RNA sequence: ACACAUGCUACAAUGGCCGGUACAAAGGGCUGCGAUGCCGUGAGGUGGAGCGAAUCCUUUCAAAGCCGGUCUCAGUUCGGAUCGGGGUCUGCAACUCGACCCCGUGAAGUCGGAGUCGCUAGUAAUCGCAGAUCAGCAACGCUGCGGUGAAUACGUUCCCG
């Protein structure tokens, strides 16, 4: 590593909304991110809403219900 | 903090069952990142010289490098090149800047990007090495979202000792790193 | 502020803040604003992450947004492109849709001017 | 959404074709009416005026009226 | 793919949006006009008071106006075209081709080159209302009704008849 050129590398204190931290080193100067977001990904839950996105016969059969 | 995050879980975990799944045989085959390298855009050389000075800031503080600012190897003429021209710079990482980097933009980067459905697993190279794409920025919370007026891309890179593409597909599966069949 | 994936302005009211996503007008943030409870007169700046929370909790619960328009906008017209519907047609050529006049008018589906 | 309009003679005519599981060629004058799902599968001859036009029915032609899956106006420009 | 012509909505603060409130004229009505009430968010649904109508219905009729709050000059709380979903009504039937309502969507457009048009007082300008045709409506049209309401005319040299 050289001296003078990189920025400062602090540890940091990562929190979410439900609460669940983290701790890293980062080059923030605040020391904490406050995040939105954790280890709770919703590509696993946007996926399947996605595929139950489909089918419009149903919602015809829907319209009439006969 | 003896151990990377990352590197705390890999030390025992993910090696441990990865040799569940492949028996090589032998241990210290068994697969690492090697390095994450970060391929700086950018493109705009010859029709503007300011922005180069944009992206070296910009590699930096998202990870704490002073990136290596990577130049022209000829003059090609119809996108406006010149030998020795600035045209994006790219940093290395390898280490606790890796680890610490990695964990960081997985718990951090990854979900962020709007409708971010996951990411592909056909995106290797012929051994093991993953590359994709962020299109804009602003994935990270260490760049302040007034700051920052136009978006630079980037390529992230994780370069690994997996022989095969299975092999790396196991590990940045078992690793924490998305993809989606 | 931040919030389902629209980035809030500086100072903006918060019947207007809402109304900057793609599925959220004038209507349904007077009615999301009655359901959650927040204030439509508070500025971008004055939001709590709280807000953020109940308000985004409920708006990706109880209603669809970005993602889930463009593809259902965007499906449902190359839907009725498949299948060879007239209005197929009028997507197909770049004409309006609606059998609207079509002789002197409806320049913004033809777009710029070519004149021969 | 009181009573959809329903083409009454194909409608004769459809529950006959589909009763006797045989399918056929249908010149049909009506651009009126797909009504019910029941249609679907069946080969119709929509008329434009000029000529028949075969369309089929799938599962997505429910709720198009029947007429314009064949155009009656022909433009080129040039 | 176009080019012309008459109109309408605009490009915002003399403005937009929410709340409260005051004032018209004329008209229209039989298999028509249809109230209170109830169901809807709203087109409307259910119901039929009462009227061939200075009586009943079109609500006691308006909108611009006034009082108040908010918006702070921005492609915006301007602008509504377009497009998606969801409806209601009329009709045997709303696909080619109806109007209206709800949710979203949110484009051009920053006062407009050469030119050119209208208008001399309740006029111009702007604001709603009714009617005929009509089951429904392409009505922003046409014919009328009223509301608020200006500027300028030195004068025949010039253009037009």
């Amino acid at each position: 590593m050289k001296t003078g050129i990189h920025p400062e590398y602090v540890d940091t204190t990562v929190q979410c909304g439900c609460g669940h931290s983290f701790t890293t080193r980062s080059t923030k100067q605040s020391g904490t991110i406050v995040v939105e977001v954790c280890s709770q990904c919703h590509p696993f839950y946007t996926g399947k809403q996605k595929i139950l996105d489909s089918g419009g016969r149903v919602a015809r059969f829907e319209k009439r219900y006969g | 903090k003896a151990l990377p995050r990352l590197k705390q879980r890999y030390r025992e975990e993910i090696r441990e069952a990865l040799q569940q799944e492949f028996n090589y045989a032998n241990v210290m085959q068994i697969p690492g990142v090697v390095k994450v390298v970060v391929n700086m855009g950018v493109g705009d050389a010859a029709r503007d010289a300011k922005l180069i000075n944009g992206a070296i800031n910009d590699l930096a503080l998202i990870t704490g490098q002073k990136p290596e600012v990577r130049r022209a190897r000829k003059s090609i003429a119809q996108f406006k090149l010149r030998e020795g021209m600035p045209i994006g710079a790219r940093v290395t990482l390898r280490g606790d800047r890796m680890w610490e980097f990695l964990d960081r933009l997985i718990s951090i980067a990854l979900p962020r990007i709007r409708d971010f459905r996951g990411l592909s697993p056909k995106q290797f190279d012929g051994t093991g090495n993953y590359t994709f794409g962020l299109n804009e920025q602003s994935m990270f919370h260490e760049i302040d979202v007034d700051s920052i007026d136009r978006p630079r891309g980037m390529d992230i890179t994780v370069v690994t000792t997996a022989t095969n593409d299975a092999e790396g597909r196991a590990l940045l599966r078992a690793l924490g790193f998305p993809f989606k069949e | 502020a931040r919030l389902v994936g629209v980035d809030l302005p500086r100072d903006k009211r918060m019947e207007i803040a809402l109304t900057y996503i793609y599925g959220i007008g004038r209507t349904r943030s007077n009615e999301i604003l009655a359901a959650t409870g927040i204030d439509k007169n508070m500025r971008t700046k004055d939001l709590t992450d709280d807000q953020v929370t109940v308000l985004r909790d409920y708006i990706e619960g109880n209603l669809k947004v970005e993602g889930d328009l463009r593809r259902e906008v965007q499906a449902d017209i190359r839907r009725k492109i498949e299948i060879g519907c007239y209005q197929g047609l009028r997507h197909r050529r770049g004409l309006p849709v609606r059998g609207q006049r079509t002789k002197t008018n409806a320049r913004t589906r033809k777009g710029p001017k070519r004149t021969i | 959404k009181k009573g959809p309009f329903v083409d009454d003679h194909l409608l004769k005519k459809v529950d006959v074709q589909n009763e006797k599981n045989t399918k056929q060629v249908i010149k049909t004058w009506s651009r009126r009416s797909t009504i019910i799902p029941d249609f679907i599968g069946h080969t119709f001859a929509v008329h434009d005026g000029r000529k028949h036009v075969p369309v089929f029915v799938t599962e997505a032609m429910v709720g198009h009226k029947l007429g314009e899956f064949a155009p009656t106006r022909t433009f080129k420009g040039h």
